[PDB]
């Protein structure tokens, strides 16, 4: 529980700016100023490139079937099966 | 050295199934060299792609699979672009 309520906090701190509380507000007026005129990061979230993303799929669809083989066959293996045959 | 069909070839799945594992897996540890038919179609394109997918997936590892293919050079569709008089490097 502890590992997994690990995540947030860094969550908020990467969200979070690098000014301190005192020199927050020159990151609050540039904030404030730009959404007045006019997005999360690029290492959270993002869109990749279309071919690039159809490699990885190969790749992991790929790598599914490996799973899938050693999965069954550990599944052949409990005893209840050999009772069965 | 595989040969087959190479216009009008059709299969089950489970003869597709053989290709992916069973011919790859004996090709890829003795160091074998597969030599075949250089086409586009049918049973050489199931070899081409079986042992292509095995060099993305092998993740940057030693040595591939060499393939050999050998076919005849009259029916070729663009070679007219292949003669180069001087060596085309």
């Amino acid at each position: 529980i502890w590992k997994f309520q690990r995540h947030d906090l860094i969550e908020e701190y990467h969200g979070r700016p690098a000014a301190p509380p005192p020199f927050i507000l020159l990151s609050h007026l540039q904030l404030f100023i730009k959404r007045v005129v006019l997005k999360r990061h690029k290492q959270l979230k993002n869109k990749l490139e279309k071919n690039e993303e159809a490699a990885l799929l190969s790749w992991e669809i790929y790598l599914k079937e490996n799973y899938l083989q050693n999965r069954q066959f550990q599944q052949k293996q409990r005893p209840e099966q050999k009772i069965e045959d | 050295s595989v040969t087959g069909g190479a216009k009008n070839f059709n299969m089950k799945p489970r003869l597709k199934s053989i290709f992916r594992r069973g011919l790859v897996k004996v090709a890829q540890t003795t160091g074998a060299w597969i030599i075949t038919g250089g086409s586009h179609t049918g049973v050489m394109k199931q070899v081409g792609e079986a042992v292509r997918d095995f060099s993305l997936s092998s993740s940057y590892k030693e040595g591939e699979l060499i393939t050999i293919g050998v076919a005849t050079w009259g029916t070729v569709h663009r070679r007219e672009g292949l003669i180069h008089p001087t060596g085309s490097f």
